[PDB]
């Protein structure tokens, strides 16, 4: 965390501001991640 | 006798050892920042031109004397 916080301090230019960390403008596809108990009886847990 | 000649030769000879190796030295580290940073690109170039014309103002120099010496 500080790591990160010590590293991107360093790294400010957009041009060298690529891969992983480049904030892409007009986004248009998104992923995301789910994470889920692998057996019920968790109760409003799953559901929520 | 003929020793103007030595001053001929030793003007542009000797004039050019200087800014010969300063402008291999400055391209190269503008080359390398143009790679590392290519968005400075258009800035660099300019302190590179006005700093490598610096280098060869004394090899025109010899030169200056390289045609002096002749007449």
């Amino acid at each position: 965390r500080e790591v990160m916080a010590n590293l991107t301090a360093r790294v400010v230019g957009a041009a060298r501001r690529g891969t992983l960390l480049e904030k892409r403008e007009t986004v248009k596809s998104v992923a995301l991640l789910v994470v889920t108990p692998d057996r019920g009886l968790c109760g409003s847990l799953v559901a929520n | 006798e003929g020793l103007n000649l030595v001053a001929t030769a030793l003007a542009v000879g000797l004039g050019a050892i200087g800014p010969g190796v300063g402008i291999g030295i400055i391209v190269s580290g503008a080359v390398q920042a143009i790679g590392r940073n290519p968005e400075i690109e258009n800035r660099v170039v300019t302190y590179m031109f006005i700093g490598i014309a610096f280098t060869e103002a004394l090899a025109i120099f010899g030169l200056v004397i390289a045609f002096l010496i002749g007449f």
